[PDB]
């Protein structure tokens, strides 16, 4: 399907498309622009990968959590999310809700999931 | 951070739209709340950000100013409404507040 | 103002011997000595400033220590070159100061 | 037994220096503002010295940098320098301002390569320096280059904030009596620092930051002689600057599209330009000043305050650029005083239009002439002393000149650190 | 925001400090005025990718806090744990152990994940 | 010994220096080394890119499940590791390196991760 | 039962063409903006590798005189430019204390130039050398190309004196060194080492004669593209230095003339004392030995019983015609046809070589640019070293090859360093089979 040719399908279609986007993120009038957006594709990706790296899903396209899903977020069952409908549309979905996520990812996981790594393997 | 509060000495009528203002010595973006206290009681936060309302106080309440410029506006000022308002920032440790404004009934 | 005794007013020494100038200040110069070698007719040459740091073009020979208020300029074998008077001079502060001057004869 | 962990994102910083970028709300500097929001550091006591902060080089060199690049497209006043022909203006001049301002004649070449036309300007004294027979010329017309600076650019300061790149941090301290130098116990981090007003002065700090308690005595080596003293005030001393003469400006087509702008005439009386400041207020700020001052060269030490002893003009007067006129006031009536163990003052001025800024070799800047009348109020809040030097009598002048320690009097509570986000401690959790 | 809490565990003790790794990770990251703010960016992006190459040599690649195989020596820091973790901050172990964390760089890529790697890729094997 | 210094070495031994090579992959006058830079960064993170989306991130040695091909060389592993260089190596199956690529992408991530997303529920 | 294992930081590398950064340990070339070198450079002997180098395609070459090209732009972009000097010229002979062979070289010409003020006027004096000036028609001269060229004056404060240059790879890439001393520009190389950075190479621009750089390590190389073909340039690089000793025995003077707000125009002002030709000197027994082995080496290619002579350039450029080069900041262009006058059949003193001085310049042949070089006051005696020759071969197909000097394409002179190095970029990344599996 090629890049973003997912984009029209259901999330789960979707999801087995990720390194078909993924490969396509890094790669005196003409050159400052040339540079300029080089040092931009760098920097957005570097910012996706500090964020994947925080969550404990370095290397991982697909990273499962230990952040429950808070149905204020949203109360769609499976079958309405992963079958019926396009990350464009859940992303219109979840937006308000992104920062939240992020922090309990942040915080729940890979932090205080670190310190109990930490002591478990102490024994 | 130093915060002034005026009018200290507000009066007005039950049916009144009030505004009671204060200014940072310095600038403080929207790092801004506004409290409520009854005499006698624990002070109730009503405003957080400047702008933004808490859950529990109904939108007779509204907050806005930025930078060293901020208001409290209460668009009719009911019985339970008058009690000493303060104006806090959190922009700089240690937090400080305005000397308060007391709102009375004529 | 700050004044400098230096010692000895006069030396006298052949080509090879070891040749050392004291310089004692009334105040603590806090390492703000240089030492100069002047040439009869001519302007002194800088040879040490900061009490120990050597000039760029001056020999190896030309060694310089101290602290505080007594600082020593050290050569460690004086050739035909270095018959001269010798000054130190204090920047600590204002007037500059110079020593007395050591004329190093043969 | 202990095994070595590996941790990142540990809260330690280094002291480092590197490049710092501006944000603000010109081009060179980032748009929309910076963050007031600063991170208290509780426990951290962070050694300081005001007088080893890179920020200061860096802000010092990005002002001579706008400046240079600020004045680059403006009109080079190149055909200027020709024999003038002055005369001395007569009309309406009180005594303080014979000789002071000249009516010169000279022949510029108009917009056709191949006419010239005569015209007229009036010039300021100490912009005109004589060739021998009325003949005079434009100060250091023939060793500079005089650029004209554009009457569309404003000289107004505008707080520039400095921003740490990713990775480094502001610090800044929180603590009043912090002198400059030493640990600092009470300290937190920022992103960028405050509102710095890009003010040019000597002798007084005008439009700064005032101490939060009591005026501050700050020097490298109180006990050197030969370095500035920068002194804080917890409070302003407001000084009132005019230009009280009506000018118009007289536009002079010199070449395709670039005009000269010179005084024309000044309509109505002429009388010297003058700054006031309230004498009991001055004098009130003085005491305290004084107060300060025993602090470090004893409670029974005369304090004396004397006018500078010489120098350059920028640093012999008050100078500073009100409402796009360099003043250049006389601050003997403000520095004379011996402190023992309402009204005003009032500080005449001379006025420029031929700036050398920064004091460069072969480089000038011309202000144009401000039409109507000039009247700015600032407040002082400090002054660059030094002291005379080599008993019980101690005497303070006014000092400056070197724009570092203007910075340098609101960049003292920061400095740069690099964040070391890596690091290794024993512990007892073993791999596998 | 990012920036809240950014080193704000700067004085707590190591201990309490290990629980905010996230806060100081995250704000690491993010003519001639073009280039000094082309340099700026392009260091921060330096200096990351260099410790993050770091943490991989050392097989410690996406983690905050990384166990390890190396034993501690005495000679690099004789306190205890009570001593290390509860009663000092980060910037006071920095400044004790700055003169041996080179050796112990060197010893986390060439006494472990070097001989690791290559005893897993023999494990693996079987 | 040094980085490079394994290159005339066999691909056994030149194993052994992977950490020399990798630590030096990152690190008028004033654009070129901007440049200079810019293209060390994007250089890296492509092949950073690549060791992610096979599942060895952060990794310089990885086994994968991806079976080699007696099509791309057919040689036993003696006259690879011992008799042979990573120079001469590369040489010989550079026809093949996008083959071995695709197939790291298909099977070392987009069929194993969705096993492992399948295998933390049962 | 083999699986794909993938290996990072494989010690493999292809051929690349990047952006190359200086190293260093004012002057034109801008050296301050140059990185500080590696206190204790890492040269990596790769044993066992053989690679292939080819000094004729190199990369490195056009990239450096790319550099210098840029370099001399900018440095003289902000300096005084002389189109006020393009006017009519009143001149006449010098004759105080001048040489039989100082007859006509130098003139003292007389123009009408603006002073400190715009409209005032004055008649001022320069002595220029006569290869600056043209005749405009009854002693009306102008200087050359006034009109067809923008001379730039360089500022008198820029240094002209070469200072090493080291070529630095980006972090990826790495400069291979080929270590054979034997080896003639290309082929395989197979003792070749590993460098963050090329040696210090000195930006010496000289024709005919290579001043200054690198020796042989063991005996003169002839290097060329094609040795066959005679319309290639022959490098040949000596084993031992040959000194010589170049002076402007002038004690000159520089008047500095106003020219513009803060601008000085840097004349040659009065010579002191007398007027003699500028020279340079070389070893007549050291120059034979050198030519001796150079014909030795030549006769490697050409036959051991064919005459090998030497002989002049045959006209050009002068630039090309003499041995152009820089002492001092003065421009020197040497006779050396008392260098190349030999036949070599096969079976103390000094050479003393006339040289002219130029003011008024144009490298690297560009149309409408040229410098002035400003007077150097004082006396020059500069003395260096010929690490080797730049040959032209006459053929013509005789039992005789003729050599002549040649030059003009600094690349030569660039390539004559930058001969032993390749940039290459390093391909951590591999795969190779292996049985474990994941
Ligand atoms: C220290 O701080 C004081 C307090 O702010 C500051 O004084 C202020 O300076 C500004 C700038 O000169 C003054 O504003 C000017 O007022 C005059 C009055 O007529 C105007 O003509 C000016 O307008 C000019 O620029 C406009 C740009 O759009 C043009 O449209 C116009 O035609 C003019 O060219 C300008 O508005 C202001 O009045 C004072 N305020 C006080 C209280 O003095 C002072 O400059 C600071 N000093 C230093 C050294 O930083
Ligand atoms: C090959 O290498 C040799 C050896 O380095 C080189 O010869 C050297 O040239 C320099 C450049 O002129 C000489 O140094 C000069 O010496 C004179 C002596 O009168 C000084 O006056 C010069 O100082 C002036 O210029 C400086 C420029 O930086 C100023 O800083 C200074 O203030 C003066 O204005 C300058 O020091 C040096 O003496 C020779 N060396 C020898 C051994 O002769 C030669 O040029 C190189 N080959 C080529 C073709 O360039
Ligand atoms: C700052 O220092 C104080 C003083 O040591 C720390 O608090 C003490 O120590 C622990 C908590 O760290 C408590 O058990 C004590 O009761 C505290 N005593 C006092 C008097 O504070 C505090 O934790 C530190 N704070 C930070 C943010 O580092
Ligand atoms: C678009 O929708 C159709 C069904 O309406 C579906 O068959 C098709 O796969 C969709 N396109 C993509 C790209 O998923
Ligand atoms: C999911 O919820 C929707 C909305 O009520 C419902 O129509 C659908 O049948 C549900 N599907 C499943 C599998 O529960
Ligand atoms: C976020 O809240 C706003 C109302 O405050 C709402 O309009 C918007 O749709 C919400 N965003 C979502 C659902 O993504
Ligand atoms: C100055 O001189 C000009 C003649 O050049 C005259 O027209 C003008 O009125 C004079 N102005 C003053 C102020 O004297
Ligand atoms: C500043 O404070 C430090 C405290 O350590 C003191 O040593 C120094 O003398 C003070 N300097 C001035 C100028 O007050
Ligand atoms: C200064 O004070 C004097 C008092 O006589 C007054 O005449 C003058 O106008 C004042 N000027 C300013 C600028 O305040
Ligand atoms: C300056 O002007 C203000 C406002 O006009 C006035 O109140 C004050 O008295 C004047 N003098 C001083 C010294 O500020
Ligand atoms: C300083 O004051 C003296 C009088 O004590 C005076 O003669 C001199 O001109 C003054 N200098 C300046 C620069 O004000
Ligand atoms: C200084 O003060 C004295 C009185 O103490 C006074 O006579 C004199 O005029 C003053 N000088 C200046 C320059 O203000
Ligand atoms: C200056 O003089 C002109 C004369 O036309 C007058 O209109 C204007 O109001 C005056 N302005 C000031 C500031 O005195
Ligand atoms: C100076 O400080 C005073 C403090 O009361 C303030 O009101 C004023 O706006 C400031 N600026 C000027 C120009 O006076
Ligand atoms: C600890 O370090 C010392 C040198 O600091 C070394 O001699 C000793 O062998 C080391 N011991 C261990 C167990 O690492
Ligand atoms: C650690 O060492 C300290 C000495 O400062 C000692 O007081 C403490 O009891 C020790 N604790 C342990 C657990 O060894
Ligand atoms: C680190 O080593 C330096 C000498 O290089 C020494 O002066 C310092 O005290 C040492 N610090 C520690 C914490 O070991
Ligand atoms: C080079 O080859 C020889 C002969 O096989 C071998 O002994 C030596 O270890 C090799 N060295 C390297 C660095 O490859
Ligand atoms: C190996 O590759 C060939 C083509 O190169 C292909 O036909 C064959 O199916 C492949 N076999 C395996 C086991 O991958
Ligand atoms: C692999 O093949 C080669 C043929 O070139 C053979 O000589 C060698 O012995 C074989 N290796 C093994 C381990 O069988
Ligand atoms: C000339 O070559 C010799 C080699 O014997 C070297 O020592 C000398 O430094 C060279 N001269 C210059 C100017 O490089
Ligand atoms: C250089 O050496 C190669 C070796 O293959 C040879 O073919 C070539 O002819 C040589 N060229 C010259 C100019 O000696
Ligand atoms: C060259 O040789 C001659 C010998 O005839 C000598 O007099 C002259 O000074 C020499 N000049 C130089 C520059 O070596
Ligand atoms: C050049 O000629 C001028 C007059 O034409 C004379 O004054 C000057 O001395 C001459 N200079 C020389 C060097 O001959
Ligand atoms: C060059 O001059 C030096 C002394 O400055 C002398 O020793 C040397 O022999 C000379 N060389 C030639 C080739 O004349
Ligand atoms: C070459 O030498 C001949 C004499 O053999 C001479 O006539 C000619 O002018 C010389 N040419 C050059 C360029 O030196
Ligand atoms: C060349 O050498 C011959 C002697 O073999 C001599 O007569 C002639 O003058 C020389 N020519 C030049 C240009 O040096
Ligand atoms: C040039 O002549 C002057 C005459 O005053 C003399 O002082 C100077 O030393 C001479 N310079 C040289 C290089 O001969």
């Amino acid at each position: 399907l090629g890049f973003l040719g997912a984009a029209g399908s259901t999330m789960g279609a979707a999801s087995m498309t990720l390194t078909v986007q993924a490969r396509n993120l890094l790669s005196t009038v003409w050159g400052i622009k040339q540079l300029q957006a080089r040092v931009l594709a760098v920097e957005r990706y570097l910012r996706d990968q500090q964020l994947l790296g925080i969550w404990g899903c370095s290397g991982k396209l697909i990273c499962c959590t230990n952040v429950p899903w808070n149905s204020s977020w949203s109360n769609r069952n499976l079958s309405e999310i992963w079958d019926n409908m396009t990350w464009l549309q859940w992303d219109k979905e979840i937006s308000n809700y992104t920062q939240i996520i992020y922090g309990l990812l942040e915080e729940s996981q890979n932090q205080q999931e670190k310190n109990e790594q930490d002591l478990l393997a102490l024994d | 951070v130093q915060m002034t509060q005026s009018p200290s000495s507000l009066s007005a009528s039950v049916g009144d739209k009030v505004s009671i203002t204060c200014r940072a010595s310095q600038g403080i973006a929207d790092a801004l709340a506004w409290y409520q206290q009854k005499p006698g009681k624990a002070p109730k936060l009503l405003i957080y950000g400047a702008s933004n309302l808490e859950s529990g106080v109904p939108s007779r309440f509204s907050g806005s100013g930025s930078g060293t410029d901020f208001s409290l506006t209460i668009s009719s000022l009911q019985a339970e409404d008058f009690a000493v308002y303060y104006c806090q920032q959190r922009n700089s440790h240690p937090p400080t507040f305005g000397q308060g404004t007391r709102v009375e009934v004529k | 103002d700050i004044q400098m005794t230096q010692s000895p007013s006069s030396l006298s020494a052949s080509v090879g011997d070891r040749v050392t100038i004291t310089c004692r200040t009334s105040e603590n110069v806090n390492n703000c000595l240089n030492w100069y070698q002047q040439k009869p007719g001519k302007a002194p040459k800088l040879l040490i400033y900061r009490t120990s740091t050597l000039q760029r073009g001056v020999p190896s020979r030309f060694s310089g220590t101290g602290s505080g208020t007594d600082y020593t300029l050290t050569i460690s074998s004086l050739q035909s070159e270095d018959f001269g008077t010798y000054y130190c001079q204090h920047y600590y502060g204002t007037p500059l100061t110079f020593g007395g001057g050591t004329m190093v004869d043969i | 037994n202990l095994w070595v962990t590996v941790y990142y994102g540990v809260p330690v910083w280094k002291d480092a220096e590197t490049t710092l970028f501006c944000a603000s709300d010109t081009h060179a500097c980032v748009p929309t503002d910076p963050n007031p929001q600063e991170i208290h550091l509780e426990n951290v006591t962070e050694e300081f010295n005001m007088w080893k902060n890179n920020m200061v080089e860096q802000m010092h060199t990005d002002i001579i940098s706008l400046w240079d690049q600020s004045l680059k497209p403006c009109v080079k006043l190149t055909p200027l320098c020709v024999t003038l022909q002055c005369t001395n203006v007569t009309n309406n001049i009180t005594d303080d301002m014979r000789g002071e301002l000249k009516n010169c004649s000279f022949n510029m070449t108009t917009e056709l390569r191949d006419k010239r036309q005569k015209v007229h300007a009036l010039f300021y004294k100490l912009d005109i320096v004589p060739i021998n027979n009325t003949s005079y010329r434009l100060i250091n017309c023939n060793t500079a280059a005089i650029t004209q600076a554009c009457p569309k650019v404003s000289f107004e300061p505008i707080p520039i904030h400095y921003c740490a790149p990713a990775g480094f941090a502001i610090l800044k301290c929180k603590d009043k009596k912090f002198n400059g130098t030493g640990p600092c116990p009470s300290v937190s981090t920022v992103q960028c620092t405050h509102g710095i007003k890009p003010v040019v002065s000597t002798q007084l700090l005008l439009n700064g930051s005032l101490a939060e308690e009591e005026v501050m005595i700050r020097s490298k080596d109180i006990r050197n002689n030969a370095k500035n003293i920068l002194v804080q005030f917890n409070t302003p001393v407001q000084i009132n600057c005019t230009r009280p003469n009506n000018n118009t400006r007289k536009s002079i087509r010199i070449g395709p599209g670039q005009w000269f702008y010179a005084t024309g005439d000044i309509i109505g009386d002429i009388r010297q330009a003058h700054c006031n400041v309230s004498k009991a207020t001055w004098n009130e700020t003085l005491g305290k000043v004084v107060k300060q001052l025993r602090k470090h060269f004893g409670n029974n030490t005369i304090i004396r305050f004397a006018n500078s002893s010489g120098g350059d003009l920028e640093v012999t007067t008050h100078s500073f650029n009100c409402g796009g006129e360099f003043f250049y006031c006389d601050t003997s009536g403000l520095f004379n005083s011996t402190w023992i163990s309402n009204d005003s003052i009032t500080l005449p001025c001379r006025i420029k239009q031929i700036i050398n800024m920064w004091q460069r070799i072969g480089q000038a800047m011309y202000a144009p002439p401000i039409q109507g009348v000039i009247r700015c109020v600032s407040n002082i809040t400090g002054l660059i002393l030094t002291r005379d030097g080599g008993s019980t009598t101690e005497t303070f002048r006014p000092s400056g000149g070197d724009m570092r320690d203007n910075w340098r009097s609101e960049l003292y509570k920061y400095k740069v650190v690099k964040i070391e986000p890596l690091g290794v401690a024993p512990t007892r959790c073993k791999r596998r």
